[PDB]
DNA sequence: GGGGTTTTGGGG
DNA sequence: GGGGTTTTGGCG
DNA sequence: GGGGTTTTGGGG
């Protein structure tokens, strides 16, 4: 039984091909968590891990509707309840996005959430990057796995196996070994990405924005 | 500089004293806040080491040595328990009944490293020889002076280190806890283990496979840039690990920025009878290997003794650099790790051929005997960590016909349209291959332009 | 000059 | 000090 | 006081 809710969601997501609607209905009730930090990332904990939530326009036009005397970057400390939300997978660059993996980025789409003010929350272990866990980086490298074998066993055909006289007798024969280079897919770039999966789309503010709309 | 033994400094002067240690726990440096570092540790000396034996049952006794500083670089990384240090300036104190000494080297103090054996940690995986026996491998500041008077006080301190932790375990049994009692702590603690596999998660990321004397495994994320010094089969000490709730798979400890692992010099009494006594382990391997998916990863080969020593080389250097890098150039057998994405063919009763010796030529055994020695002809398609991201596969071959990697499959070739035994080990060897989070670990030839893989067998 | 530190104004 | 950063958010 | 530095006598 896993404890925590966002390895487990995030988990299911990946394990059913970045399909929201695959996932376990008993999993999609309203998430209480703590506001580890708000700015220049905002970072909640489910107890054990930290994700970083992304609020869509209307999200922050409704919270600061129902709450005028609460800015959302001053939440640290604070906990919230995320009450309308939902999870998508995207394509990133991991080396610039440190809440992914593998290129890979499970985001968490709030719609509504309500500031639960100076609730005091149980103890926890220190939360850690839900990224950087090695059971969920397995997860994903997982999926990968599933991915490239699927677009490898359909773009390699023909048993083209290098001819044993060339490995046979070679004395006097000199190869550069980049002969044993395979494309894997039909991908257009240097990087794999022959997914099944459809990736997310959903407009999402910058954490930056709603700074400069609490504090100019 | 006037040099005091660890239980003759002043506690009362209150004023800046000197001294030469031996470091037998670290934590690593660490930030605290927007401004500072810090690093803590545990040293000991001739007239430090050992409590009141009696009762006390052979624990180790020591004083604390705290470092600050403004700068991540102006303190000490320490990766292995027996090494000296030289500590200039610090002030001492009785903290919670101990001998605290603290030095803000971001003031007036400063510090210096000195190994205990013949190499620092840092050389030893360059394969670098010392200056000389007196040089600091390490130090704070610009500049750091070793006066003529020094040298006996650091030739008879390591002496004493190599007598200490040759005699004496250094890390007692109350310095640590057992890997089985982990999920009763209700905090950090600290560990003691064998580390019986390196395996290379991602780019900057290894996963240990530790065992301690308890006999249970765990697994931890350790980084490749913070902790470059983990070997397969070297004894370990983990300052800072806690257990993972969360990790339902298998067992997993958890590090923080500030937690350490940390070797022993060879004359450690500790590392020596738990490198013998801990025995590596299988049965994790051998229980995932009945799931349809295992998150617990499985290197499937193990290569010949002779090899051991070899290092390893990853897949990007051996396909994109093996012909542009002059260190790669001048090698023709090399050691690396990556897992099987295709196996070809794809038939497995066609991986052995007949083989005619004369005219250099195979071919189908469907026709049985008709086509001479019987060989192995198979073509692996693989990835790694280093080519993880890219749109590549990389092709190994297991070409047998001059006996390279002939009993890679612990199964003599022979026609496997007629051997039913041997058609289905084979077959079986071939689904754990290409399955999730199995791994091959092998030495392969280059020849002609391709890899051979050889000295090399499957061990499940 | 400026740190840390305590010398709290002044050495070399 | 047996601890919790980040222009470093996969040495810190 | 004492570093490293240049301020080369004096701030906070
Ligand atoms: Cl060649
Ligand atoms: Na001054
Ligand atoms: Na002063
Ligand atoms: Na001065
Ligand atoms: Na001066």
């Amino acid at each position: 039984q896993q404890q925590s809710a966002f390895k487990q969601l995030y988990t299911e997501l990946f394990n059913n091909e970045g399909d929201f609607s695959k996932v376990s209905s008993n999993l999609k009730k309203p998430l209480k968590c703590y506001v580890k930090e708000s700015y220049p990332h905002f970072l909640v904990t489910d107890g054990y891990f930290f994700v970083a939530p992304y609020f869509t326009k209307e999200a922050v036009n409704e919270f600061h509707a129902k709450f005028p005397n609460v800015n959302i970057v001053d939440l640290t400390d604070k906990v919230i309840v995320i009450n309308n939300w939902s999870l998508e997978l995207r394509r990133v660059n991991s080396a610039e996005v440190f809440t992914s993996y593998a290129n890979l980025e499970a985001r968490l789409i709030v719609h509504s959430f309500k500031p639960n003010l100076q609730e005091r929350l149980n103890p926890t272990r220190y939360p850690v990057n839900l990224f950087r866990d090695d059971e969920f980086k397995t997860t994903i490298q997982h999926f990968r796995h599933t991915a490239l074998q699927a677009a490898i066993n359909k773009t390699v055909k023909g048993d083209n196996l290098v001819d044993i006289s060339k490995v046979a007798d070679a004395a006097g024969k000199k190869g550069k070994v980049d002969a044993g280079i395979v494309k894997a897919s039909a991908s257009k770039g240097d990087e794999f990405s022959d997914f099944s999966f459809k990736e997310g789309n959903t407009a999402t503010l910058k954490i930056a924005d709603i700074f400069v709309q609490e504090k100019g | 500089y006037e040099y005091v033994e660890l239980a003759k400094a002043s506690l009362t002067s209150a004023q800046p004293q000197h001294f030469y240690a031996v470091v037998i726990d670290a934590t690593f440096p660490y930030k605290t806040n927007q401004e500072r570092y810090i690093c803590s540790l545990k040293i000991v000396d001739p007239t430090l080491y050992l409590k009141q034996q009696k009762g006390a049952g052979d624990a180790s006794d020591y004083a604390t040595l705290v470092l600050y500083a403004k700068r991540f670089e102006d303190l000490p990384i320490i990766h292995r328990a027996g090494d000296i240090i030289r500590v200039h300036r610090a002030t001492l104190r009785l903290y919670n009944g101990q001998r605290q000494f603290n030095a803000n080297v971001f003031y007036s103090s400063s510090w210096a490293l000195f190994s205990t054996d013949k190499r620092s940690v840092t050389q030893e995986i360059n394969n670098q020889d010392a200056v000389s026996d007196t040089t600091p491998f390490s130090f704070s500041s610009k500049h750091a002076t070793i006066e003529k008077n020094e040298i006996s006080i650091l030739q008879n301190l390591r002496k004493w280190a190599n007598q200490y932790f040759s005699s004496y375990s250094v890390i007692s049994s109350d310095m640590y806890t057992a890997l089985n009692k982990a999920q009763a702590q209700k905090g950090d603690f600290d560990v003691v283990a064998k580390i019986l596999q390196v395996h290379e998660l991602d780019e900057y990321t290894n996963e240990l496979k530790l065992k301690d004397a308890s006999g249970q495994v765990f697994y931890t994320l350790s980084l490749k840039l913070k902790f470059p010094h983990v070997r397969t089969g070297e004894v370990v000490r983990i300052r800072s690990a806690t257990y993972d709730e969360t990790s339902t798979q298998k067992k997993v400890l958890i590090l923080s920025h500030y937690s350490n692992i940390i070797t022993f010099i060879q004359s450690s009494k500790l590392a020596k009878e738990l490198r013998a006594k801990i025995q590596d382990d299988h049965s994790v391997e051998v229980a995932s290997l009945k799931k349809n998916v295992s998150l617990n990863a499985v290197v499937l080969t193990e290569v010949d003794k002779k090899h051991a020593a070899l290092p390893s080389t990853s897949l990007q250097d051996l396909f994109h650099h093996a012909d542009s890098d002059k260190e790669l150039q001048a090698q023709d057998t090399f050691r690396t790790q990556f897992y099987v994405t295709k196996i070809e063919p794809s038939d497995v009763k066609e991986w052995v051929k007949g083989y005619d010796r004369k005219t250099k030529k195979s071919s189908s055994l469907k026709g049985a005997s008709g086509k001479g020695d019987n060989i192995f002809q198979v073509q692996f398609l693989v990835k790694d960590a280093s080519t993880q991201l890219n749109n590549n596969t990389y092709r190994v071959l297991l070409y047998t016909q001059d006996g390279l990697g002939a009993n890679f499959f612990n199964v003599k070739a022979d026609n496997l349209h007629k051997n039913a035994d041997a058609r289905k080990k084979l077959e079986d060897s071939a689904e754990l291959l290409t399955k999730f989070n199995s791994y091959v670990d092998a030495v392969v030839e280059r020849r002609n332009g391709f890899y051979l893989i050889k000295d090399t067998k499957l061990i499940y």
